[PDB]
């Protein structure tokens, strides 16, 4: 861990995720040294010091940071998007004693991506240098609209909390975001109250609901999407 | 402020003195976190050397690389929201009346009938291009309307741009030079009568009534024979004058602006 947090150290390159995730690897790495600390209050005199007994205080970061060994093993990259597919897939597991700690992980690695997608929706301002989501916004140089498909999805890094066809729901809406800026208007689609929900969900997310609503943020999406597309 | 005061309270502890080597390694690992990347900003600065709106631009890109890590990113969110609220400030105080005020250049217009407003190339906002020639035309009207009497205010009674909705906030700055133009458009509509001044010239320069003009040209087949001599234009002023209210000119301070090239 120690290791990666040497490797960890970027100005912010290839990829917004892969710091992320190290700053939850130092979180709990964090989670490791106050367990060192309550050691050291045992040591000097102010219990019997015997190897037994801190062998079972020890056992129980056993099962902690071995798991934590099994989420360094997954990713020697760093680049987002493969991440995301690397912690649904250690959720997939049941026992919730470190699927509760993949959650953790899940909630913070999609939170960049996501970070992506509804400020797309609701503004459309491209903010990438890596292309940390799926969707590389303008790779190609500009052209007049004929059609053509500038955003593409890149199968090589979908996120597994994203399914085939919302992954081709949110290039729709986003699609639709972009043709009607260059449409004499830069009216946010046909009310003001698409700032709002986004500030509504960020404080929400800041405070609360921390695990993924991929059952949940599919629907109100939707609910974007058809009233985006009738106001065009 | 909040970095010393955590060392202070574990010395508490240190009269009782039994901690670790690593109770200690662990509380250091989250503040080698806040102290590096407040190192990494400030190693960026040094390099750099940048100030105005080209640090609210590095600043900027500062709250896309940092995502992935909360609280990395919730620093460098709170770093941009300070670095903003001067900034925009010194937008605000441009707009209300045209203050000007340069400590060290913080704002990107320099004070110039020049014009001369011309944004910098040197500095641009936490936006493009697109919000600082929306915010320099806006300080291009309340001039105009200053050169007449110190009479506008902000349409709210305080702007706020140290918001996280940033881009609805040039949207009413939008609407707000909008506006601008429309009491400039009063302004043009009471008391100069635009629309007359361009009446009066455009159609008649081409030749609109030639009454007024075919009575100046029975006195261009008299006089405009030879070069003009020195006794010469001081009578073609007269008979511009002369030709006004024989053909019955039905305002006269708008017909009394015409000179006559030597």
């Amino acid at each position: 861990i120690k290791k990666y947090t040497d490797q960890r150290s970027l100005d912010r390159a290839f990829g917004l995720v892969g710091q992320s995730f190290c700053a939850a690897l130092h979180q709990e790495l964090k989670e490791y040294y106050r367990l060192l600390s309550v050691l050291h209050s045992q040591l000097q005199v102010e219990s019997s010091l015997t190897l037994r007994r801190l062998l079972v205080w020890t056992f129980d970061p056993k099962i902690r940071l071995k798991t934590l060994a099994a989420l360094v093993d997954h990713c020697q990259g760093r680049k987002g998007g493969e991440l995301a597919s690397a912690v649904h897939a250690y959720t997939k597991t049941g026992d919730p004693y470190m699927r509760s700690l993949v959650q953790h992980i899940l909630g913070l690695v999609a939170y960049p991506i996501l970070n992506f997608l509804y400020r797309w929706i609701y503004d459309g301002e491209l903010e990438d240098t890596y292309h940390e989501f799926f969707v590389a916004s303008d790779p190609v140089v500009k052209t007049d609209r004929l059609w053509h498909d500038k955003y593409s999805l890149r199968k090589s890094m979908i996120p597994s909390f994203m399914t085939m066809d919302q992954s081709r729901k949110v290039l729709l809406i986003g699609k639709s975001i972009n043709f009607l800026h260059q449409v004499c208007h830069d009216q946010t689609p046909a009310s003001k109250a698409m700032a709002v929900g986004k500030s509504a969900e960020s404080p929400k997310d800041a405070a609360e609901l921390f695990t993924d609503l991929e059952n949940a943020f599919q629907t109100k999406i939707d609910a974007a999407y058809f009233d985006t597309s009738k106001y065009l | 402020k909040e970095y010393m005061i955590l060392i202070s309270q574990l010395e508490h502890l240190q009269r009782q003195g039994l901690l670790s080597l690593q109770k200690l390694w662990f509380y250091i690992q989250p503040t080698l976190r806040t102290m590096e990347v407040l190192a990494s900003i400030a190693t960026s600065l040094n390099k750099g050397e940048c100030f105005g709106g080209a640090t609210l631009s590095l600043l900027h890109d500062r709250t896309f690389g940092y995502t992935g890590d909360s609280q990395a990113q919730e620093l460098c969110l709170y770093l941009t929201k300070a670095a903003s609220a001067p900034y925009f400030d010194i937008l605000e105080r441009w707009i209300y009346r045209g203050i000007i005020n340069d400590p060290y250049s913080e704002f990107m217009v320099e004070e110039h009938w020049d014009q001369r407003y011309t944004i910098v190339q040197q500095q641009i906002p936490s936006f493009l291009q697109k919000v600082a020639d929306k915010i320099l035309s806006t300080g291009k009207y309340l001039n105009v309307v200053r050169e007449c009497g110190h009479d506008v205010t902000c349409p709210d009674a305080k702007e706020i741009t140290y918001t996280l909705k940033e881009q609805a906030y040039v949207e009413r700055i939008e609407k707000a030079y909008n506006y601008a133009s429309k009491v400039l458009l009063d302004f043009l509509m009471e008391e100069e009568e635009l629309v007359a001044h361009l009446r009066s010239i455009k159609h008649y320069f081409l030749m609109d009534q030639g009454d007024f003009f075919v009575h100046f040209m029975d006195l261009t087949e008299e006089e405009l024979k030879k070069p003009v001599d020195d006794i010469i234009p001081t009578r073609l002023e007269a008979l511009l004058e002369l030709a006004l209210r024989m053909s019955t000119a039905n305002t006269d301070p708008f017909k009394d602006d015409l000179k006559i090239e030597l």
